[PDB]
């Protein structure tokens, strides 16, 4: 049972769904709990003091404010939900979150699209963090764009390929994706030419039929003359394996942006690390 | 006619978008042309070593991110940021080519 | 608590079933209950109305038995009405758009369509009526607002179908089907018209005029697609020749038949068609252009899959079905749902971005969110897609009062009807609402989802999201829109939940080259690329060039309303040529016409007309500059209206203004006029920006009255304050409980114009907002000032705006209002020079020669005085270089010109009413010119220098003082030092020195030091003329200056001059609201009905009403800068009266006026006031007396004093230069810079010379060592007790030692000065000075009794406690003495204080907060105190703490009672009557005799004075002493302030 937490009926669901819940053994969130700083006390005041079913679990989601009471902090399992650190990680969370099922359907050229669109949320996402160069403004490019975009290459690639087995890589709507990643879906959040420029870039480069050949590169001059390589496999087992085995070793060349890119941010965090580590001396 | 030979910083002005507007205007009055059919070009040159003519305006301090200007001709660079000694707005009429 | 509900729902039922004659037919069941109740109910008045007595009617059986069994028939029948009501509402489900009440109306009113006709609006898009026959038995079809009707192919009876709901279905069933069969006709002619090489303009415009608006664009886009379609599968086999081109080519040659149809004259009905038509085929050009440049030869490509198509299968049975609208892999249905005649929008690249991208959000069952700066075309894009897939659009504009269920309600009827809803504005709704609505929006999307499953049939149960706790059907139609603007003031985040329910889009950046391009082009512009290539740049470069002001807008909507006026001109031009050619000859060719127009000139025309009037004087030369380098060449020279330009002449003349032409005087102000009635015909939302006092409400009255007399319609104009009242107030209230809405102010006016029971829209009405703008009212007018022309209220209604109605707003600036609000009104900018100095002197002059002031020798006085003011009331005379020269100085306040000038007539107009008394004091010798005029030359040159400089300090006074002695003609002074504002004009005509009407008078004993006592000084006669002047014209005055200068006994004091005026006395605070003068005004004034209206005057006959506001300028700002009591007293000041919220009626204030005091503005927690109130309120400097003024004070009360004890009357003048030297040093000493408290004035000498008094009053003989005894005990109880620091105290005990030694040099040290000084009255009966061992011991015989009596914990007695006990007794012994105690916490100030409250005989009385505490049981204990200490006489020491203020409205009703010694608004209603009773009971016990209510309440207010003590404890914060210095005023200069402090 999810409740949204606001208003003076959604306060009178979430007692109901916790009282019936605590017996039966069922679920509840309540989303926005920040939003109601007071009420916070007084569901804590009633969890202490209550012995629910084996199977019950309630969840808070909540917006990292310092409204919310410390009580409840200390009495619940407290989980951070950010953009994953690196491009490896950014990948690792977007396949797993996409079902097995979904990647491996009738077209075999299902597996490289998702990995493309993997590579290409990723780049897009990590680039934020160096927002002045990497973008303009601190987009939210954010799950919702990702399930939007993997719904898009399952429409058009399902429509072209009326369920054969094979799709030659020059058949597929590489301008129907690249049109639609561009101005619905990831270009809609873009509110500047320049953005919108650089946004054109990454798809036109990533999204095409040379994606598919063996040499094609996904990042050039990432340090000294290397540059990423595209994975050779066709079917989802083989993305994921290449992706853990990535170098560990991600510069802003990976992004495309210049390897000092990280140079001021990284010196200001190592300083930052050093206070945080003076004041709980 | 004076103040056309000064060369300004767009950093040091309230309203450095003003000033093209005045260039832009400048231009146009003084070669009896129109405001809206004037195209802008941009010539870097050395500070001490460059030439005004009737339609060419200095501009100091502007700042070249991650690129070098040589020869009016950019390249990549790993500088975090290279400063043009000279810039030198002309607007000329536009061609549509 | 029985009767009541059932006495009220017996009345809204009977209402409903008499109402509605026909509601028994269809509800026969409850009808016969209902008869039932309703004989039961005749029964009860037959039987209870024959014994008007309570007791005779409870002693009757049967009536509370059938009462509970009325109640529940009462609830029973109406659950099942309301049963009834959601039961209905299924069918026909438009009927969720209509409320309750109207819906009853619809149900009652079946039998006669004329009054159904009304809601056919707010059901349908585009439907405004029904056409029937004579009969009125069949519908025939339906019409919309521009008379575009639509004919029925089978008509609808209503004989077959009686049932409201049965026939309403069909009707809304046959205009799908015929607009449905008329567009299969459409299509059908279309096609011969495509595919052709040439085009009759014959046929095309007959076909145009035979179709609806709607059907021929519509046509028009299904054969194009079908052209392409066929083209592009021809194409299909790839390389081979083009028939693409012809499909260009017939485009083209239709854009040509187009484009020559427009340029000739045309009915309106078909130009829009026209336009319309051409808008659509130029996209149509665009894109086939676009397909061909890409060489797209493929049906199935993206470049075409892109693309909006249509598809028409006439093979289709079901003819709703049989038009498909897709783009990319989005289908969609046309809805055939009639839209009228709508305005299209050109389809520029952004708007088909926006298409792409809402189309793809349809599909994935999510709504669409369009964001970005206001004008971008959001909602009109959002709007325009609906219109395309022929849905209906409803826009709501969203505010914070749209909460849980308002939302819920809208979208249960949103989904039952199928409907589009796009709420604008979603971000202004509250945080938490934002969360809370995100559920129902998942639940409808959910329920869409499932319901797109082809495992679902219609067959199988409709899928039902649950709304509102109830199961509501979803429409597969129904789709959320939510548009706004991230970034703007006033705008909360919406939560990642419901941001994740959204497909966003960034609508920034319009193409307004193509927009203005189509637009011109439709128009019937020739070379319209040539002006679009011009304007759009122009618009750009002004953005850039001209300089930043916070009402410049040069965006798309700018742009639109120049290219809306554009095409009004052309027309114009176009039709004064055509009567040109008339009446010279008589040859007339409409080509020749289009031919030779300079469509440049008209488009400089828009543009002056529009951009113009909002430029400020230093921008004008740049946008004039631009408009002749972008468009080289061309000049316009503007029409001199003089049909409307006469009319000015006699309105300005009739309300004695200046009216010029062009350079003359006036001749800015009537181009600012003409400039606003153009902005009147082109834009319905205006607003008029500019300083105070420029001009703009003479502007637009004077505009309204001439238009009135020249085009002979009548003008109404209704103005509002918005800030004077709340925004519940002014827009309406929804109750959360009943769900019933109140109507605000506005809403009301609105409302009561569209119904127009007395002829409203045949009337020019323009609602007037003169107040402050800011983004949290002014962006619910968002709708209305859009092209929806439309007020959404939360409860789902929607009022549109009549034609008639312009919104027009008056303010100073707009520094606080948000971009959306400045882009939707015209502004006309007022600057300061508009309104020219010599303009506002000729009014004066003319109101004085014209207006008598009695109400003529007074005309005759006014004549002769306004020609002797004549020559120094020119430009560069003597007023306007004084006035220039006192903007140089320095003032306790901002200056302003109209408040300088609206000081100097007063004055003298109080000269000509002194002159008036003279003549009738003399009537055998009246005042002769020559007299008269050297009385008003003098007093003309005083009026000048009390105000241009009366809020200034000495030395400014002295400056312009010495400034006009330079500059004047007029005979002055002629002493060499003294200043003219030393001087008064007697009434014979010469200078007399204001020391002359100083005597040194001798001050009566018992009179020390009175409350009401005022010893003159130069200062005092000086001000005491000066507000005689002011108050005698009854203008609103404000006094300035530092606490205890003197300003309320200066007005007190120049009050009892006055005997027809009673003072009530307001003390504001930072949460002061207009709700206090409210209850000052319930409580002093009545309301009486008037013919004219209703009237607000004192219950005192023939007496005025001074309400004088202690703090003015203490209540606080907003985050929006205003403070609303004082919007509300400005309204009240320049309009004479406010708005009474409860039935919305304008009440205007009879013989009541306005006084204010005030801190400086610069002092801590003080906001300087507005200037337009500033404008209205003279303010006079009242600053601490000097020390050469205090000797002379203080030294009269010491002289009157010491008469006691005649052996001392020879230290009166040594001693009163102790006191002045002391407090001179004290006062420098100790600043608020410290603390707060630190606050000292003359208030510390007045209570040091009654302390002294008190002391030495019962002593019949004693020494001098005495004296000074008591004179260094009195300075330490006043200087030392409100120390913080220790430091300070040693300084102030050092320094009262120095002092006491260097004016009494031969005294005994020792005797006068040892440092225990403590002074009681309890071991004897005089205030005799106390041993410390004797009082200790004192105390400890009472504290044992005090255990035994009373508390009984025992308290550790030490030095600091005998001296704090005695500090409190001190306070308990006089009368309204309270006590401010600040320590910490534990340090005894509470048990101390009811200690020596049981000592001297007070009760101690203690509210007793808990966790339910609020304001109700705050104001019981406060009534409860008030009642025992002002009826029973009973001495109560009240002792609050600073933990029992929970709320501030707990602060605001003890800052009244601890100044006022009574709370205006405490007793209201029955209880104000228990109240009386009591109060002519005690009063009966003491032994006055009292009859009427207003001496009851004095006599109470007097005993609550007297008996009352309040004992206010608070621990010593830092910041939380500087907050209680604002909110409660109160508790620091009418408490006596003691620092407890930690134990040293
Ligand atoms: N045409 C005119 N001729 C003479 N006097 C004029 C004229 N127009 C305005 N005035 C005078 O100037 C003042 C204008 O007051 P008005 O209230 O119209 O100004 P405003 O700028 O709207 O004020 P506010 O900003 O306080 O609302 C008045 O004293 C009025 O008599
Ligand atoms: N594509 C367009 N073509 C013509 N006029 C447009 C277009 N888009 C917006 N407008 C105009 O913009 C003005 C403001 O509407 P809009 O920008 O939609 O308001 P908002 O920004 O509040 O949603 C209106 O006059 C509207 O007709
Ligand atoms: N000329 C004067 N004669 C007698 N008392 C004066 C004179 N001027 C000032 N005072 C004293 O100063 C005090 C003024 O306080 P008040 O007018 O209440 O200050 P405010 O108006 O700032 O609240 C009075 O108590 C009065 O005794
Ligand atoms: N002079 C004193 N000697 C002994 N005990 C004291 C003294 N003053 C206060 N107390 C203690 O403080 C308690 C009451 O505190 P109270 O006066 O209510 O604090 P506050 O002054 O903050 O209101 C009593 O129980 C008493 O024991
Ligand atoms: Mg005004």
């Amino acid at each position: 049972t999810s409740i949204a937490i606001g208003s003076a009926e959604g306060f009178n669901q979430a007692d109901k769904a916790i009282n019936t819940a605590v017996k039966s053994g069922r679920w509840v969130m309540l989303k926005n709990v920040h939003l109601a700083p007071g009420w916070l006390m007084q569901l804590e005041k009633k969890l202490h003091s209550l012995q629910p079913h084996a199977c019950f679990r309630l969840f808070l989601t909540m917006e990292i404010n310092p409204k919310v009471p410390v009580n409840l902090l200390r009495a619940g399992r407290i989980f951070v939900f950010e953009p994953p650190p690196g491009v490896k990680a950014n990948m690792l969370r977007t396949f797993s979150s996409i079902p097995v099922s979904r990647i491996c359907k009738s077209p075999n050229e299902r597996a490289r699209l998702y990995f493309l669109l993997a590579w290409f949320h990723a780049i897009i996402q990590e680039r934020l963090r160096y927002a002045p160069l990497g973008w303009s403004k601190k987009y939210e490019f954010g799950e919702s764009d990702l399930r939007s975009a993997c719904d898009t290459v399952d429409t058009w690639l399902d429509d072209t390929a009326k369920g054969r087995q094979n799709i030659s890589p020059d058949k597929i709507p590489w301008s129907a994706l690249k049109t639609l990643m561009a101005q619905s879906i990831y270009g809609g959040r873009v509110d500047n030419e320049f953005d919108q420029r650089l946004l054109n870039t990454f798809l036109e480069r990533l999204f095409t039929t040379r994606s598919f050949d063996s040499e094609f590169k996904l990042a050039c001059k990432v340090d000294g003359h290397k540059d990423i390589q595209m994975p050779d496999g066709i079917r989802r087992e083989e993305f994921v394996q290449w992706v853990e085995l990535l170098p560990d070793t991600q510069t802003p060349s990976w992004l495309g942006l210049p390897n000092n890119a990280e140079r001021v941010l990284l010196t200001t965090q190592g300083v930052d690390m050093i206070s945080k580590m003076l004041k709980m001396q | 006619k004076e103040l056309k030979n000064i060369h300004v910083c767009l950093g040091g002005l309230f309203v450095p978008e003003a000033y093209i507007t005045a260039t832009r205007q400048y231009v146009a009055q003084a070669n009896s042309w129109s405001l809206e059919e004037l195209c802008l070009e941009v010539n870097v040159t050395t500070s001490q070593g460059a030439t005004l003519d009737a339609c060419s305006f200095g501009v100091t301090g502007l700042k070249l991110q991650g690129a070098t200007c040589n020869n009016n001709k950019l390249s990549l660079s790993n500088a975090i940021s290279t400063a043009l000694p000279l810039t030198q707005l002309r607007w000329v009429k536009q061609t549509n080519t | 608590d029985v009767w009541i509900d059932v006495q009220r729902r017996w009345v809204y039922l009977e209402g409903i079933f008499t109402g509605s004659a026909d509601i028994k037919h269809l509800l026969p069941v409850e009808t016969q209950r209902f008869q039932s109740i309703s004989t039961e109910f005749l029964a009860l008045m037959k039987k209870v109305s024959k014994s008007p007595l309570v007791m005779d009617v409870l002693n009757i059986q049967g009536v509370q038995r059938s009462l509970e069994r009325l109640a529940d028939l009462l609830g029973k029948i109406q659950k099942a009405l309301g049963e009834y009501l959601e039961r209905e509402r299924s069918s026909f489900p438009r009927f969720y758009f209509v409320g309750d009440e109207d819906l009853l109306e619809i149900i009652g009113n079946s039998k006669n369509v004329a009054k159904l006709q009304k809601h056919f609006k707010k059901m349908f898009a585009g439907v405004s009526s029904i056409i029937l026959n004579e009969d009125n038995s069949v519908v025939l079809g339906i019409s919309s607002r521009e008379g575009e009707e639509v004919m029925f192919k089978t008509p609808v009876s209503i004989t077959e179908h009686p049932k409201i709901n049965e026939w309403l279905t069909l009707v809304e069933k046959e205009m799908r089907v015929t607009l449905a069969k008329l567009l299969a006709e459409s299509v059908t002619e279309v096609e011969i018209f495509g595919k052709a090489t040439s085009i009759d303009p014959n046929t095309y415009i007959t076909w145009i005029d035979k179709y609806q608006a709607q059907l021929v664009v519509l046509s028009a886009q299904i054969a194009w697609s079908e052209n392409v379609e066929t083209a592009l599968s021809s194409m299909g086999g790839g390389g081979d020749a083009a028939p693409l081109h012809s499909v260009l080519s017939n485009v083209e040659v239709t854009l040509n038949v187009l484009a020559d149809s427009v340029l000739m004259e045309q009915p309106p009905l078909r130009r829009r068609k026209l336009e319309h038509l051409i808008t659509e085929l130029v996209h149509q050009r665009d894109v086939t252009r676009s397909l061909i440049k890409s060489k797209i030869d493929n049906a199935k490509s993206f470049e075409w899959l892109s693309q909006m198509r249509f598809y028409f299968d006439p093979k289709q049975t079901d003819v709703l079905q049989q038009l498909s609208i897709q783009m990319a892999n989005a289908k969609f249905n046309y809805g055939f749902e009639y839209l009228g005649v709508q305005d299209k929008l050109v389809q520029t690249p952004l708007t088909d971005r926006c298409y792409l991208t809402m189309t793809q959000a349809l599909e994935a069952r999510l709504g669409g969110s369009p964001f970005g700066p206001a004008g971008t075309g959001k909602t009109e894009s959002v709007k325009a897609l609906g219109h395309q897939l022929g849905r209906f659009v409803l826009v709501f504009n969203c505010d914070e009062t749209f909460d849980f269920q308002a939302m819920g309600r809208i979208f249960v009827g949103l989904c039952q009807v199928g409907a589009w809803g796009c709420f604008d504005e979603f971000n202004r709704l509250e945080e938490r609402m934002l969360s809370a609505v995100s559920q129902q929006v998942q639940c409808i999307q959910e329920a869409l989802r499932e319901h797109s499953n082809p495992n679902y049939d219609k067959t199988s149960a409709p899928i039902t999201c649950e709304l509102l706790n109830k199961q509501v059907k979803v429409s597969p139609d129904m789709a959320i829109f939510i548009t706004m603007n991230p970034g703007y003031a006033g705008r909360s985040n919406l939560p990642d939940n419901l941001k994740k329910l959204f497909r966003s889009l960034a609508m920034t950046k319009p193409d307004r080259q193509l927009i203005a391009q189509v637009m011109l082009y439709s128009q019937g512009f020739r070379t319209a690329e040539v002006l679009a290539n011009k304007i759009v740049p122009f618009f750009k470069l002004c953005d850039e060039q001209l300089s930043s002001q916070s009402h410049y807008d040069f965006g798309l909507r700018a742009l639109k309303s120049v290219l809306v006026s554009a095409g009004n001109v052309k027309r114009e031009r176009i039709q004064k040529i055509k009567r040109e050619k008339e009446e010279r000859g008589e040859a007339v060719d409409e080509g020749e016409i289009a031919e030779n127009l300079p469509e440049q000139e008209i488009l400089i025309q828009s543009v002056c007309e529009t951009m113009v009037p909002k430029l400020v004087a230093e921008d004008i030369p740049l946008l004039f500059s631009l408009l002749s380098d972008v468009f080289p060449g061309v000049q316009y020279h503007r029409g001199e209206m003089t049909a409307l330009r006469e009319e000015l002449k006699k309105v300005c003349q009739e309300m004695y203004l200046t009216y010029g032409d062009g350079e003359e005087v006036g001749g800015m102000w009537v181009e600012k006029v003409l400039q606003l009635y153009q902005i009147t015909q082109i834009n319905h939302g205006l607003m008029m920006v500019g300083p105070s006092g420029s001009g703009k409400s003479m502007a637009w009255r004077v505009l309204l009255k001439a238009l009135e007399r020249l085009e002979g319609v009548e003008g109404v104009a209704h103005i509002i304050d918005p800030k004077a009242i709340s925004k519940d107030h002014l827009y309406g209230t929804l109750d959360p409980n009943t769900r019933e809405w109140t109507d605000g102010l506005f809403t009301h006016v609105l409302r009561k114009i569209i119904d127009s029971v007395r002829g409203e829209l045949q009337k020019r009405q323009w609602i007037v907002f003169d107040g402050d703008v800011d983004p949290e009212w002014v962006e619910n007018l968002n709708s209305v000032l859009d092209d929806n022309k439309l007020l959404t209220l939360p409860n789902g209604e929607r009022l549109s705006l009549p034609p008639n109605v312009r919104i027009m707003f008056e303010v100073q600036d707009l520094k606080y209002a948000t971009l959306a609000t400045v882009s939707r009104c015209g502004m006309v900018w007022f600057s300061e020079d508009v309104l020219s100095t010599d303009m506002i002197f000729n009014n004066f002059l003319a109101r004085l020669r014209s207006i008598p002031l009695d109400e003529s020798p007074m005309l005759q006085i006014q004549r002769d005085a306004a020609t002797i003011m004549q020559p120094y009331f020119t430009s560069n005379g003597l007023v306007t270089k004084a006035l220039e020269h006192a903007f140089q100085l320095e003032h306790i306040m901002d200056l302003t010109r109209l408040r300088c000038l609206g000081s100097l007539f007063s004055m003298l107009h109080q000269a000509c009413r002194n002159v008036a008394q003279y003549n009738a004091n003399h009537p055998d010798f009246p005042m002769q010119i020559e007299q008269l005029e050297r009385y008003i030359q003098r007093y003309l040159v005083y009026a000048i220098l009390w105000s241009l400089s009366g809020d200034s300090r000495l030395k400014m006074r002295a400056e312009l003082g010495e400034y006009i002695r330079r500059i004047t003609t007029v005979p002055l002074p002629t002493a060499p030092n003294i200043p003219i504002i030393d001087y008064e004009v007697s009434i014979s005509g010469e200078w007399s020195p204001w020391q002359a009407k100083v005597p040194q008078i001798e001050v009566e004993t018992h009179k020390v030091a009175a409350p009401d006592v005022v010893v003159p000084t130069l200062d005092t006669v000086r001000h005491e003329a000066l507000l005689y002047t002011w108050l005698a014209e009854h203008k609103p005055l404000v006094l300035c200056g530092p606490p205890g200068s003197g300003k309320t006994m200066t007005l007190f004091s120049a009050l009892r001059a006055l005997p027809d005026m009673e003072v009530v006395g307001l003390n504001f605070s930072s949460a002061t609201t207009p709700e206090l003068l409210l209850k000052t005004f319930d409580h002093y004034c009545e309301y009486r009905r008037t013919p004219n209206g209703v009237v607000l005057a004192p219950v005192q006959l023939g007496k005025w009403l001074v309400l004088f506001c202690d703090e003015i300028n203490l209540p606080d700002m907003d985050k929006y800068g205003t403070q609303r009591v004082i919007s509300f007293i400005r309204q009240m000041v320049e309009h004479g009266g406010f708005y009474r919220t409860s039935d919305q009626t304008w009440v205007k204030l009879e013989r009541i006026q306005f006084v204010g005091a005030c801190n400086p503005p610069t002092d801590p927690g003080r906001k300087p006031l507005s200037h337009r109130f500033l404008r209205h309120v003279p303010v006079v400097y009242v600053d601490y007396p000097g020390p050469a003024s205090l000797t002379q004070i203080y030294g009269t009360f010491n002289r009157a004093m010491l008469r006691l004890i005649p052996s001392l009357r020879t230290y009166a003048e040594p001693l009163t230069a102790a006191m002045v030297e002391f407090y001179t040093m004290s006062q420098e000493r100790f600043t608020q810079d410290t603390q707060p408290h630190y606050i000292y004035s003359p208030r510390e000498m007045t209570r040091w010379v009654r302390g002294i008094f008190e002391a030495l009053r019962p002593l019949e003989t004693l020494p001098v060592e005495g004296l000074i005894r008591i004179w260094a005990h009195e300075a330490l109880r006043l200087f030392q007790d409100r120390l913080v620091e220790d430091e300070e105290r040693r300084w102030t005990d050092e320094n009262i030692d120095t002092v006491a030694l260097k004016h009494f040099p031969n005294i005994d040290r020792e005797k006068a000065m040892s440092r225990p000084i403590l002074y009681s009255n309890w071991l004897s009966k005089d205030y005799i000075p106390v041993d410390q061992e004797e009082l200790r011991d004192y105390v400890k015989a009472r504290l044992k009794v005090f255990y035994e009596e009373e508390l009984d914990v025992p308290l550790v007695l030490f030095n600091e406690v005998l001296d704090h006990v005695l500090r409190i007794d001190r306070i308990f012994r006089q009368p309204q003495g309270h006590l401010l105690l600040i320590g910490v916490s534990g340090a005894g100030k509470t048990t101390l204080s009811r200690f020596v409250a049981w000592m001297n005989g007070l009760s101690v009385y203690q509210i007793k907060v808990h966790r339910k505490y609020t304001g109700e049981d705050f104001d019981e204990d406060l009534r409860t105190v008030l009642r025992r200490s002002g009826c029973k006489n009973e001495k109560i020491a009240f002792i609050m703490d600073e933990s029992n203020v929970l709320d501030s409205g707990f602060l605001e009703r003890m800052n009244t009672l601890l100044a006022n010694g009574e709370v205006p608004g405490l007793f209201e209603g029955d209880e104000y009557a228990t109240l009386m009773t009591q109060c002519k009971e005690g009063a009966q016990k003491e032994g006055l005799m009292l009859d009427s209510h207003e001496e009851l309440y004095k006599w109470f207010t007097s005993q609550v004075i007297r008996n009352l003590h309040v004992v206010f404890t608070m621990n010593p914060s830092s910041e939380g002493l500087k907050d209680r210095a604002a909110t409660s005023p109160a508790l620091f200069n009418r408490c006596v302030l003691n620092w407890f402090g930690d134990w040293s």
